[PDB]
């Protein structure tokens, strides 16, 4: 059934199962046309596939080609994403394929549940929790290869670069949250937090800065007390 | 026209016949049901004075056999029954009539509602749906459940409704997986009609079979039935005319004749605001639409 708050420590179980997010699937700019009408251009999106265990992000970047002479687009995307996400299920060895896949919104259920009638044995869940992988794109490394794309392609990042190897999954799921959380309600801000240190560095290969484990600390304090900050600047408290 | 005779009533029941009924008291003389049209399948049909629980009665056709009732005091029920000596029935039934023990099948002329009903039921297909190939009517109660609900758990007593599930690999192609589960033509053009029923007479035979079980003993399962095969044909973008227009029909008619307190429980408001206000059949349906607004505007 739904995950929520309740049975949260299941994510981090021996029990292989993926977060499937849509949000960024079909995404447009819209502009006003010369005869002063609107239209909508689109622009390359992705799929936010990922193993919360693990730190398994499989970025499946969406190229602007496949809505070409479709109707119907943002009903499109989410079977596009069922679609992918299936052929992700089938190209892996049998071990290696998911128990669970949690989708993020409700409207992913029918479709991936359709697409993945082969195999029964995996559950389809959605969740009661509201997370922000929806500020993927709001990290640059995955911004930046979406947007340079020129055909379908499959991007692999571990989302947690090396932290695991000394902190554990749950904590690790945590930082991220909070650092997306962060980017989703003020982008800005939260990216200045992460950035402000020039001598902290981002290595070839990871998403974020290589904080210590005391940096750590001071950065999600920072990233806290922004969300908080955005709750009162948004609702005046 | 055709007798049903009872040999007695002993326990007090209210007694239906098709879309009649009538109460008969504990022990009233009552030796049971004349004029019975010939040509159509009929229900006879029991509910007890004391146990309203369990409704059940008897799917039969007079051309097929002399059919009689008897109660059976073990088992608890009224029992249908064949009689093979055809001169010893005769000579039941004239008695009882000369005796004037018998209520008369109470058709109106201009009335074709049981035709319009029963249009496409036959009793071959219902007795392939409810399996008990000894008798040549059928037995069926309140709480018989279907296949499908058998696999969601005695397969003797079930109703072996054709299973419709439109998250399904028999109603979804490889590859057209968005096309056919927005689009269930294929299912019901290719696998259904085609491949499973033959045609829309017994598709439309069954359909209507669910909907007179759940009306007449609040069978679940039917009810569940008869609304899937209206969804999948509301869901489908190319459904032949002809068919469209008999379901209109079809609908038009059981719409009218449900009780008008029990349409609670016998309409699922998802399907039908599906298939009234957003299926592809929307505006192909103008007598249920106008019946239905009418006269459950609540549902809507
Ligand atoms: C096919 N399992 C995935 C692995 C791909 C090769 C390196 C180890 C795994 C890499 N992770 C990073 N994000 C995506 N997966």
């Amino acid at each position: 059934g739904a995950m929520n708050s309740s049975n949260y420590a299941e994510l981090f179980n021996n029990d292989i199962k993926l977060f499937v997010d849509d949000t960024n699937v079909y995404r447009v700019t819209v502009h006003k046309t010369f005869e002063g009408n609107v239209a909508t251009k689109a622009i390359n999106g992705c799929i936010f596939t990922l193993n919360p265990k693990t730190g398994h992000l499989f970025l499946k970047i969406i190229h602007t080609s496949v809505w070409a002479g479709q109707k119907r687009l943002s009903q499109l995307a989410k079977w596009k994403t069922a679609e992918e996400v299936s052929a992700l299920v089938r190209s892996l060895p049998k071990e290696e394929q998911p128990k669970q896949i949690i989708v993020t919104r409700k409207a992913m259920l029918d479709p991936l549940e359709v697409h993945m009638l082969d195999f029964p044995n995996i559950a389809i869940r959605p969740t009661e929790l509201r997370l922000p992988f929806s500020a993927a794109m709001s990290i640059d490394k995955l911004s930046d290869v979406v947007m340079k794309a020129t055909e379908p392609q499959m991007v692999l990042f571990n989302i947690y670069d090396d932290w695991l190897d000394r902190i554990s999954s749950y904590t690790a799921f945590s930082r991220l949250t909070l650092l997306l959380r962060a980017l989703k309600t003020n982008e800005e801000s939260a990216k200045m937090i992460l950035l402000s240190d020039p001598t902290i560095t981002i290595k070839s290969y990871h998403l974020w800065p290589s904080f210590t484990d005391e940096q750590w600390i001071t950065i999600e304090s920072q990233m806290r007390d922004l969300i908080l900050t955005e709750y009162g600047r948004k609702y005046n408290v | 026209m055709n007798t049903v005779p009872f040999t007695s009533a002993p326990i007090e029941v209210t007694i239906g016949i098709d879309q009649y009924s009538f109460n008969v008291k504990e022990n009233q003389p009552f030796h049971g049901i004349k004029d019975i049209p010939i040509g159509h399948v009929h229900v006879i049909h029991f509910q007890h004075a004391d146990n309203s629980s369990m409704r059940y009665g008897y799917w039969f056709d007079c051309r097929m056999g002399n059919f009689y009732i008897q109660y059976d005091p073990k088992d608890g029920l009224y029992k249908m029954m064949e009689e093979r000596d055809g001169a010893k029935f005769e000579n039941i039934v004239h008695n009882f009539k000369e005796r004037q023990m018998m209520v008369s099948y109470p058709k109106i002329d201009e009335d074709d509602t049981w035709y319009n009903l029963t249009e496409f039921v036959q009793m071959d297909k219902i007795r392939k749906i409810v399996r008990k190939d000894e008798n040549q009517f059928s037995y069926v109660d309140s709480s018989m459940t279907t296949v499908q609900e058998n696999e969601l758990s005695d397969p003797a007593h079930s109703l072996n409704y054709t299973v419709i599930n439109f998250k399904s690999r028999e109603a979804i192609r490889p590859g057209h997986e968005m096309e056919d589960f927005l689009d269930k033509s294929y299912y019901l053009n290719t696998v259904m009609l085609q491949g499973i029923f033959k045609n829309s007479s017994n598709y439309f035979g069954e359909l209507q079979f669910a909907f007179l079980n759940a009306m007449f003993f609040g069978n679940y399962g039917s009810s569940l039935q008869w609304h899937a095969m209206i969804e999948l044909i509301c869901s489908s973008a190319t459904v032949p005319k002809h068919m469209l227009d008999k379901l209109d029909e079809i609908l038009y008619y059981q719409i009218k004749t449900l009780p008008e307190q029990y349409s609670d429980i016998l309409l699922n408001e998802r399907v039908w605001n599906i298939c009234l206000y957003s299926s592809f059949q929307k505006n192909s349906l103008h007598n249920t639409e106008k019946i239905m607004e009418n006269k459950y505007p609540e549902l809507l």
